[PDB]
C-alpha cells in the first residue's frame, strides 16, 4: 500500500527499445587461492 | 497530509559557504531516497544530487567539488552544504522524496538562494488609502506598496491571514539601483470600511524584517 | 546526458475540451517518462509515468501515451484549475534531467479591467524621488494596451509596467504599470494621463488627474 | 560540576543593621569561596579574600565567614551605598563555577504609589492596536501590586511589566504596566480601569475611564 513497498521491481524489456536498455546477461568469474590444493589448472601443454 | 519543513536560504557573497536543510513531518528520510534540485527562473529546472537509502551518494557534474549532501538521523533531517558558488547557480533549491524509478512523488514548497556581494538591505513600505469613490458600491479594493530592499522576495499578509478572498499580489520587479520592488491589494465588502481597518503584514526573511502599515478610508477630496 | 523537446511552445484551449500534449527525445526512454504538474507559487505534483500509469491522487481526466521517443499526453474534459506549466522527466541514463516545460491556458470570454490611478505618496517626496503607478486589474486577455501622457507630451521611456499571474477562478488577468519622476521633473510637470486601449472595452478609455489635485 | 545556592531569595533590611548572607555548595570544599558584588548596570566587584580575608578598598562592615559547605557572609552598620545584589563564586576547582545572586534592600518608610492612567495615542489607533497605560511611581515595598479591569472585568493577564531597581534619593520605585488588545476588542467593552493593592494604603485604589471620553 501507500509507504508499503514491495521491495522488486521488474525490468519490462521491450524489443524495439534502443541498445542502451537492452537485457544482457553477465558471467562473473572469481579465483580463489587458500592453503588448500588448486583443482584447476591449464589443459594446453601436450606434444607427441 | 505529508508534509516536509524546509529550512535555510537567503543571501550569500561568493567564495563564501552556507548548510541548508529540510525536516520531514512524519515520513523517514532515514529509509528512503532523498533528493535536491535547483530551479531558476528564466533558466530552467535542474536535477543536483541524491543519497540513496544505503546511504550512498551520487550527484551531477555541475556541482562537484562545490556541493555535499548529508542526512542527519540523530533529528531526523536532510541536510545540505554549499562551497564557492557562482552566479548562475542563483536559483530556488527544492526537497523532495523519490522513490525507484524516480517518480519525485511528494515536494517541499522550496526555499530560494540568492548569491551577491552586495549587502541585505531592508524593505520600505507605502500604504494606498482607498479613494471615497470605490465605496459607491459592493466592494472596494485596498493596497500598498514595499520597495527599495535587497534581495527577493517579500511575503505579504493582511490582517495575519485572517481573510482568504478578494487579496491579488504582485511580482517583484528589479531597480535600476539593484534591489527590487513589489505590491498588494485585497478585496473587501464596503459596509466596514469605515468601521474595520485592514492592516497588511510584511515579512522580509532574507533580511528577517517586518512592517506592519495600515490601510483608512481617510479622505481624498482634497 | 540526453535532450528532450516539447511542443507546443504554447497551449491554449477552452473549458470543457480535450487537451493533447506530445514530448519528443533525442534517444529512446522505453516508455519510462512521467509528467508533473506545477502551478505557479505552488510545488510540483506527480501525474503520471511511463506510458499510461496515473498517480494515485490525479482524475481519470489525465491521460498519456507513447513509445520509441515519441510520447503524448491527453486530457479532456478541461477544468479551470488544470492551468498550470507542464513537466515531462528523463529516466534513459545518469544524470537525469526533464524538458523545458509547457504552458496551458485557459479560454473563457473576454472582459474589460478597472482602471486606477494613484499619486506619489508624502514618504516618497520626502525622500527625494516620486513615482506614479496606474493600475489595470480583472481583464482578459493579457495583451492589455496602456499609455502615459504627460503635459500632453507622450513620455513612452521613463515608465515600467508590471503584470499579474491568471486567477484560475475568474479567468482574468491584471496589469501595474509605473510612472517614475524626479522631484523636480515631479514639481515642473502638472498634468498627467493614461490612455489605455483594451479588447473587453468598447472604446479606448483615458484617465488623468492633475498634480494640483495633491 | 559543583553548584552553589544563595540564601535567602532576597534581603530587605533598614540601613545601620547588620546584613547576613547565607550560601551553600553542592560539594564540601575548605574556603574556596569569595564574593562578588554589583549596583545593577555597572562593574561587578570583588568582596572578599577567601572566607574572611578583606580587600583593602572595602571597609571594615563586611565579614564573610565559611565553612566545610555552609557559607555566609555578614556586614554591619548598613549604609545607603550598600544598595545592590550579591554573589558567590568558586575559587576552588572543578572548574570554577558561581551562584545564583542576593539582593540587598535598604529600607526607610513605606510609601503608597502615584497612579495615573493614560488613554492610547491617535498613532497606536491609527494602526489597529490599542493599549492602556497605567503607572505606579515613588512606592515602597517593591511589591506593588497591580492589575487591569475592563468593564469591570479583570483583565491582568494581558500585560508584561518591569520595575526600576530603588531610587537612591526617595527610597521607592516605580513601575511600568500595559494593557494591550486589538482595536475590535477595544471597542468590544466600554470602560477600562486598573487596580492597585499597596500597602501603604489602608486599601486597593483604583482608576477608571470611558472609551468615550478620547
Amino acid at each position: 500500500g501507500f509507504n508499503c513497498y514491495f521491495p522488486l521491481q521488474s525490468y519490462g524489456f521491450q524489443p524495439t527499445n534502443g541498445v542502451g536498455y537492452q537485457p544482457y546477461r553477465v558471467v562473473v568469474l572469481s579465483f580463489e587461492l587458500l592453503h588448500a590444493p588448486a583443482t584447476v589448472c591449464g589443459p594446453k601443454k601436450s606434444t607427441n | 497530509e505529508v508534509q516536509l519543513v524546509e529550512s535555510g536560504g537567503g543571501l550569500v557573497q561568493p567564495g563564501g559557504s552556507l548548510r541548508l536543510s529540510c525536516a520531514a513531518s512524519e515520513i523517514t528520510v532515514s529509509r528512503n531516497y532523498m533528493s535536491w534540485v535547483r530551479q531558476a527562473p528564466g533558466k530552467g529546472l535542474e536535477w543536483v544530487s541524491v543519497i540513496y537509502s544505503g546511504g550512498s551518494t551520487f550527484y551531477a557534474d555541475s556541482v562537484k567539488g562545490r556541493f555535499t549532501i548529508s542526512r542527519d538521523n540523530s533529528r531526523n533531517t536532510l541536510y545540505l552544504q554549499m562551497n564557492s558558488l557562482r552566479a548562475d547557480d542563483t536559483a530556488v533549491y527544492y526537497c523532495a522524496r523519490d522513490y525507484g524509478d524516480f517518480y519525485f512523488d511528494y515536494w517541499g514548497q522550496g526555499t530560494l538562494v540568492t548569491v551577491s556581494s552586495a549587502s541585505t538591505k531592508g524593505p520600505s513600505v507605502f500604504p494606498l488609502a482607498p479613494s471615497s469613490k470605490s465605496t459607491s458600491g459592493g466592494t472596494a479594493a485596498l493596497g500598498c506598496l514595499v520597495k527599495d530592499y535587497f534581495p527577493e522576495p517579500v511575503t505579504v499578509s493582511w490582517n495575519s491571514g485572517a481573510l482568504t478572498s478578494g487579496v491579488h499580489t504582485f511580482p517583484a520587479v528589479l531597480q535600476s539601483s539593484g534591489l527590487y520592488s513589489l505590491s498588494s491589494v485585497v478585496t473587501v465588502p464596503s459596509s466596514s470600511l469605515g468601521t474595520q481597518t485592514y492592516i497588511c503584514n510584511v515579512n522580509h526573511k532574507p533580511s528577517n524584517t517586518k512592517v506592519d502599515k495600515r490601510v483608512e478610508p481617510k479622505s481624498c477630496d482634497k | 546526458e540526453i535532450v528532450l523537446t516539447q511542443s507546443p511552445g504554447t497551449l491554449s484551449l477552452s473549458p470543457g475540451e480535450r487537451a493533447t500534449l506530445s514530448c519528443r527525445a533525442s534517444q529512446s526512454i522505453s516508455s519510462y517518462l512521467a509528467w508533473y504538474q506545477q502551478k505557479p507559487g505552488q510545488a510540483p505534483r506527480l501525474l503520471i509515468y511511463g506510458a499510461s500509469s496515473r498517480a494515485t491522487g490525479i482524475p481519470d481526466r489525465f491521460s498519456g501515451s507513447g513509445s520509441e521517443t515519441d510520447f503524448t499526453l491527453t486530457i479532456s474534459r478541461l477544468e479551470p484549475e488544470d492551468f498550470a506549466v507542464y513537466f515531462c522527466q528523463q529516466y534513459g541514463s545518469s544524470p537525469r534531467t526533464f524538458g523545458q516545460g509547457t504552458k496551458l491556458e485557459i479560454k473563457r470570454t473576454v472582459a474589460a479591467p478597472s482602471v486606477f490611478i494613484f499619486p506619489p505618496s508624502d514618504e516618497q517626496l520626502k525622500s527625494g524621488t516620486a513615482s506614479v503607478v496606474c493600475l489595470l486589474n480583472n481583464f482578459y486577455p493579457r495583451e492589455a494596451k496602456v499609455q502615459w501622457k504627460v503635459d500632453n507630451a507622450l513620455q513612452s521611456g521613463n515608465s515600467q509596467e508590471s503584470v499579474t499571474e491568471q486567477d484560475s477562478k475568474d479567468s482574468t488577468y491584471s496589469l501595474s504599470s509605473t510612472l517614475t519622476l524626479s522631484k523636480a521633473d515631479y514639481e515642473k510637470h502638472k498634468v498627467y494621463a493614461c490612455e489605455v486601449t483594451h479588447q473587453g472595452l468598447s472604446s479606448p478609455v483615458t484617465k488623468s488627474f492633475n498634480r494640483g489635485e495633491c
